[PDB]
RNA sequence: AAUGCGCAGAUACCGGGAGGAACGCCGAUGGCGAAGGCAGCCACCUGGUCCACCCGUGACGCUGAGGCGCGAAAGCGUGGGGAGCAAACCGGAUUAGAUACCCGGGUAGUCCACGCCCUAAACGAUGCGCGCUAGGUCUCUGGGUCUCCUGGGGGCCGAAGCUAACGC
């Protein structure tokens, strides 16, 4: 019962899950969800359908705090990356933008090996 | 670094006739300058390793240099090493 | 003596009687440090890229000197020693590479 | 193949050593901060090698961004 | 998948702080170095090199047993530091078994100073120097009369020729 109307969606994808934070134009949490969140389990939270569902559940309860805007941040190299916007735009609130913030060192930590292989 | 006039003086000082820039003396004469910079240089960075190559070249250009005059003049020779300071 | 660029960016919030405070401590410690001083811009200031010291803005100065080389990491110290200096940026001259012109 | 517009073009009688030139320097950057390529610049192997020093400068100043968010997706 | 972390409220998101390590784009088909090897920016201090002029010296040259110095990584000593990563190790899985590969932790170490160690697929698996023997082409960096000439460097294709062949 804050009403905000206006708000910003963080989409954070990884090969592993979907998680679709909701915030205030400062940036504070309204609503999440992620694919734990509506109920699945193991490797099927990283699944694209449930990326949907996680962005559609994110909204509807949000869009209970008077949400109508929003801006999207997409955050994540991952599966149901695409599919958590098209979610978002589907659900009547408004899009206002689109911008991805994946974030990058300028070669900075030591990565796990697993992810470098060949550096 | 050695600066056009700092290196003049030393050609002047120690040029056999007025314009020469080669005999040598004034090469022996010009590399001592340059020894003497960078000796003290790795004085001080003596982590610098790739510069002290630099070092060996000079000395080993230079006793060498030496080495063919004490065959043509020693009388130069005697003479340079005085006006210098070389052999200690 | 070489020609260096003393590059400084100043806090954008002080009213005139702080700015001209800061501005009389550069050009001391450039006369100090043996800094004679050929032309200068004060460009005024200019929005930044990003936030430095979580200022959007950034007041700007640029001075063209000629000093003693052994005396300018010391200067260029003594020039950020302050709080209301955010950068110092001193640069050795060079000619203008042109291009496409 | 793989040719739009270049940026040695759309300019003229620039120095490439001015640091401060940011109305000149950030048309060199992709829409993130990225330096844009050789062949985007259309920069000469050494004009490129000047420019890249020079806008690393600029950034170091707060002239120019180090990194910026893509804005489509 | 499970160890694991999370109601002592994590994950996701915003603001502030600490610290350690590495330097995205530019950037490679590139450069520098005797080799090892060298990549954010600035300054200082230094080494090698290349061009033009055709000014100086006048064979002062080449190689080089031994000697001396340098010498990835790992490793060692003393002190410091310790983000991320990670031999050993501790667990979870997988398997017939699993002292492994996969997963969650994790010490030495990886970092810095100083002192050792002296190895390597330390590789172009090709000692250094000088002379001679078609050309084409791409590229880095100088110079001149700059459509082209002329240096130094890095590739490719190829004359003669060489090679057991591959290839050069
Ligand atoms: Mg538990
Ligand atoms: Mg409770
Ligand atoms: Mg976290
Ligand atoms: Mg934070
Ligand atoms: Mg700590
Ligand atoms: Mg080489
Ligand atoms: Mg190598
Ligand atoms: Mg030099
Ligand atoms: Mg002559
Ligand atoms: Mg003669
Ligand atoms: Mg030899
Ligand atoms: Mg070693
Ligand atoms: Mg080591
Ligand atoms: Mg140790
Ligand atoms: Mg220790
Ligand atoms: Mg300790
Ligand atoms: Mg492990
Ligand atoms: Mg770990
Ligand atoms: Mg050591
Ligand atoms: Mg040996
Ligand atoms: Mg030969
Ligand atoms: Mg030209
Ligand atoms: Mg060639
Ligand atoms: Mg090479
Ligand atoms: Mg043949
Ligand atoms: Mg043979
Ligand atoms: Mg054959």
């Amino acid at each position: 019962k804050r009403q905000v109307a206006s708000g910003r969606a963080y989409i954070h994808a990884s090969y592993n899950n979907t998680i679709v934070t909701i915030t205030d134009p400062d940036g504070n949490p309204i609503t999440w969800s992620s694919g734990g969140v509506i109920g699945y389990k193991g490797s099927r939270k990283g699944t694209p359908y449930a990326a949907q569902l996680a962005a559609l559940d994110a909204a509807k309860k949000a869009m209970a705090y008077g949400m109508q805007s929003v801006d999207v941040i997409v955050r994540g190299t991952g599966a149901g990356r695409e599919q958590a916007i098209r979610a978002l735009q589907a659900s009547g609130l408004q899009v206002k933008s689109i911008v991805d913030d994946t974030p990058v060192p300028h070669n900075g930590c030591r990565p796990k090996k697993k992810f470098r292989k060949a550096s | 670094p050695i600066t056009k006039e700092e290196k003049q003086k030393v050609i002047q000082e120690f040029a056999r006739f007025p314009g020469d820039t080669g005999s040598t003396e004034v090469q022996v004469a010009l590399l001592t300058l340059r020894i003497n910079r960078l000796s003290e240089h790795l004085k001080v960075h003596k982590k610098d390793h790739h510069s002290h190559r630099g070092l060996l070249m000079m000395v080993g250009q230079r006793r060498r240099l030496l080495r063919y005059l004490q065959r043509e003049d020693p009388e130069r020779y005697r003479a340079l090493i005085e006006k210098l300071g070389i052999r200690g | 003596m070489r020609r260096y660029e003393v590059n400084i960016v100043l806090n954008p919030n002080l009213d005139q009687s702080q700015l001209a405070l800061e501005k009389e401590i550069i050009q001391r410690a450039l006369e100090n440090y043996g800094a004679r001083v050929e032309k200068v811009e004060e460009l005024g200031l200019r929005r930044l890229a990003y936030p430095i010291a979580k200022d959007p803005q950034g007041y700007f100065l640029w001075y063209q000197v000629e000093m003693p080389e052994d005396r300018v990491n010391d200067l260029a110290r003594e020039l950020r020693i302050r709080d209301n200096v955010r950068r110092v940026m001193v640069v050795k001259s060079q000619e203008p590479f042109l291009a496409n012109a | 193949p793989s040719r739009k517009a270049k940026v040695k073009a759309t300019l003229g009688e620039f120095d490439l050593r001015d640091y401060r030139n940011v109305e000149v320097l950030k048309r060199f950057l992709s829409e993130t901060g990225k330096i844009l390529p050789r062949r985007r610049t259309g920069l000469s192997g050494k004009e490129q090698r000047i420019l890249a020093k020079t806008i690393k400068r600029a950034r170091i100043l707060g002239l120019l961004p180090f990194t910026e968010k893509l804005v489509r997706k």
